[PDB]
RNA sequence: AGGAGUGGAGCCUGCGGCUUAAUUUGACUCAACACGGGAAACCUCACCCGGCCCGGACACGGACAGGAUUGACAGAUUGAUAGCUCUUUCUCGAUUCCGUGGGUGGUGGUGCAUGGCCGUUCUUAGUUGGUGGAGCGAUUUGUCUGGUUAAUUCCGAUAACGAACGAGACUCUGGCAUGCUAACUAGUUACGCGACCGGUCGGCGUAACUUCUUAGAGGGACAAGUGGCGUUCAGCCACCCGAGAUUGAGCAAUAACAGGUCUGUGAUGCCCUUAGAUGUCCGGGGCUGCACGCGCGCUACACUGACUGGCUCAGCGUGUGCCUACCCUACGCCGGCAGGCGCGGGUAACCCGUUGAACCCCAUUCGUGAUGGGGAUCGGGGAUUGCAAUUAUUCCCCAUGAACGAGGAAUUCCCAGUAAGUGCGGGUCAUAAGCUUGCGUUGAUUAAGUCCCUGCCCUUUGUACACACCGCCCGU
């Protein structure tokens, strides 16, 4: 995307951090509202979530100008496959569930 | 002593504080006399001249007043008057006479004792006022 | 860090609305009926009356730890502090919403709209329930709008009683002709000890109690103990 | 699909003689 | 009967045609024309445009692994500090670039394809079963001659009886709580604080009771009382007490429209849209035009008055905050005009506030005019929120007195704290109102009637209409 696959695999750890966040509905938004200060554009990760949705595995529940994004099981395997790494980091939310 | 029950007009009102004192009349610091619109003075002056100006004999009403209004404070003003009078002709003295002066400025009209209960009302839209619309166009 | 009052209630009703939206476009499918919110100290509940609860819920609460996950992220909620919970709806009988999404869901697996309306009527009064109005506008078939009604029962049609009486709802039906509006009214019968309609009675209605007995001896007499 | 109302909604289009045929099947004979 | 009277006079978003490509839209009978919550440097942009960038990502096939971005004192000039067919070649590595596909773009055309949405006949008083009666039947009665009512509200007549939705009832209330739970963000009176041998302060006196403002429960008003009418009934009209003998509004039926909105929407239907993307990163014009027709309205034509200024009375509210500086706003210095720093006052009845306000309270030249009614028509200057006030757009100082002598025919709107006059507040909002939405303040003779010439179609009646008179239809 003129964006180095460093950041974008960046970008698949902070998710995999945890399951689903949200997105502002805007492209003109220098950083993230979850990842602030951290070279994220809005506008390159609504382009990672509308990737994934040409693949198929991921889907949304936009509401009220906010992509609510979304996780199957087969998406986290490929998250977990390009990631290059064990599938033992599972979100942090059931180490404190 | 408060035998005060209010005395109103409008959204203004008085509380007419009455006691044992010298027979004059006072209005938040200013003589009944001298009021900002200087017109209704005689409003002012109707009730007691009506009734008599000799039933003052060593009573101290002091008047305090609030509200919107100058002549909206009035006609409560006066009303607060002639309630503490009621109050202080019906707490010890005689009610012949009272009743007499009663009948006299009852009478003379009504808004001495009992309140007008008008009030000013809300504006509906479509239209500049509560009651009138805008002009229809053809 | 304080907020005056009004504007800490509005954005009270504003968390709530959003909550309201984004739950009824998630889990229509799976039957959400209703959001509701309560406080304890440092913490904040949420429980979500469905008629689909085990498909509200999901294995092992798994959805739940996702749906929390993107609550958490929306509204500022701090990770792990939050809970989401669910009840059954008691009657769907006594929400209109329910029975709305049913329709929505009805319709979009393919169905003739009088079948699923007449569905729901027999449904709804066999729950006991006093009146329902199931109005459906749009293009039934061919290429004309034509407002159809699917009225049951006596319904109140004013007054104050239709803020608690009557309970409504509007809906959207998005099939490949167009868009079918419905809207569907529910009147809830007088039902005080119980939940199901509103406690108070009809405003505008008196029942006189049966009358007592008179026991009227014509010689007088006394009763000592 | 219910026949009595399928015969309520088209009895007057074009398929009203075929839902009054059902809605007689329906209506007797079992 | 009558009432601001808009109509008659120069200044408005927009109307309907109106100089150099963009002054453009949706709404032609009120119920479109101060309406789309509409005064626009920018995003006020729906509009020739000068194009800064793909926010075309990806199944399947690539010269398949050397396509590009972060190149800023440059000559490199059409965004220069984004190497722009630039001789030379500077920058995180297959990730933008090649095809029928799919959408982050759908404020692009049809609401005559549709959906919640309200206008709208309707805010009228209409609407419908059950059982019974009539008819072969569609249907009818009930739902009516009449009296009454705001009302299909009741009475009354009565082959109907009993009911239901609507109306009513409901709820907040306007209006008496002197009775009651009860304030230290409320408030008047037991002794001196600066003055008069007993009276008078919102810097307030030691001490302090719910009367004086808020917001609670219960009460209260019912055509209840008397008199005159009435099919003597439902009801109508007068009268004494009483705070009150019609306080105002939101809810408002069955059923329906081809009324407006696809330019409100991440609710949507084949055509241009297939990345040649009617704003999209950056953003420098556009509904910001002149000859005129009664489109809501604006200050007036004057002496019931604009006018030196004396005195002093308001009520809903709105108020420091997620890519929200900017919100109100108690003093010192300065600065007429807006505003600089500070000690602080405000999440709020604590802070402005006692909205000291504001209309009026008439001691000043004013006398019938071009000066003082009538800033409606000139050029300069301090400047605060505004990189960007170019049509001094909006914060003022000097000069500019055009037109209007209360204005034809047709003609809005108005019954009690109403019309009307009057200012403050909310909406839009760089701090913003000639508009709208609330609030106060001041405050009538307007008649307690009729249906004209206005609509609303209730009953009887005619019909060859039923797509229902924008119907049907005859003949050359």
């Amino acid at each position: 995307m003129l964006m180095p696959k460093k950041n974008r695999i960046a970008i698949y750890e902070l998710l995999f951090k945890e399951g689903v966040m949200v997105a502002k509905k805007d492209v003109h938004m220098p950083k993230h509202p979850e990842l602030a200060d951290k070279n994220v554009p809005n506008l390159h990760v609504m382009k990672a979530m509308q990737s994934l949705k040409s693949r198929g595995y991921v889907k949304e529940q936009f509401a009220w100008r906010h992509f609510y994004w979304y996780l199957t099981n087969e998406g986290i395997q490929y998250l977990r496959d390009y990631l290059h790494l064990p599938p033992e980091i599972v979100p942090a939310t059931l180490r404190r569930s | 002593q408060s035998v005060q029950v209010f005395g109103r007009k409008k959204t203004a009102t008085a509380v007419a504080h009455c006691k044992r004192g010298n027979g004059l009349i006072k209005v938040n610091g200013r003589p009944l006399e001298m009021i900002e619109p200087r017109t209704l003075q005689y409003k002012l002056l109707e009730p007691v001249l009506l009734l008599g100006k000799e039933r003052f004999a060593g009573v101290d009403i002091r008047v305090r007043v609030k509200g919107g209004g100058h002549v909206a404070q009035i006609y409560a003003i006066r009303q607060s008057i002639s309630k503490a009078l009621v109050a202080y002709y019906q707490k010890y003295v005689d009610e012949a006479s009272k009743k007499e002066i009663k009948d006299i400025l009852i009478q003379y009209d009504r808004t001495l004792l009992v309140a007008d209960p008008r009030r000013c009302e809300s504006k509906k839209f479509g239209g500049p006022g509560a009651r009138a619309r805008y002009q229809k166009s053809y | 860090v304080q907020i005056s009052k009004k504007r800490k209630f509005v954005a009270d009703g504003i968390f709530k609305a959003e909550l309201n939206e984004f739950l009824t476009r998630e889990l229509a499918e799976d039957g959400y009926s209703g959001v509701e919110v309560r406080v304890t100290p440092t913490r904040t509940e949420i429980i979500i009356l469905a008629t689909r609860t085990q498909n509200v819920l999901g294995e092992k609460g798994r959805r739940i730890r996702e749906l929390t996950a993107v609550v958490q992220k929306r509204f500022g909620f701090p990770e792990g502090s939050v809970e989401l919970y669910a009840e059954k709806v008691a009657t769907r009988g006594l929400c209109a919403i329910a029975q709305a999404e049913s329709l929505r869901y009805k319709l979009l697996g393919g169905l003739a709209v009088r079948r699923a309306c007449y569905g729901v009527l027999r449904f709804i009064m066999e729950s006991g329930a006093k009146g329902c109005e199931v109005v459906v506008s749009g293009k039934l078939r061919g290429q004309r709008a034509k407002s159809m009604k699917f009225v049951d029962g006596l319904m109140i049609h004013s007054g104050d009683p239709v803020n608690y009486y009557v309970d409504t709802a509007v809906r959207h039906v998005l099939l490949r002709q167009g868009v079918l509006g419905i809207k569907v009214k529910i009147m809830l019968p007088w039902d005080p000890t119980g939940k199901i309609g509103p406690k108070k009675p009809l405003p505008d209605h008196v029942s006189i109690v049966e009358p007592k007995d008179e026991i009227l001896p014509t010689t007088p007499i006394s009763e000592q103990k | 699909t219910d026949p009595i109302d399928d015969f309520q909604v088209n009895w007057n289009t074009k398929h009203g003689s075929g839902v009054t045929r059902e809605l007689m099947r329906e209506l007797n004979g079992g």
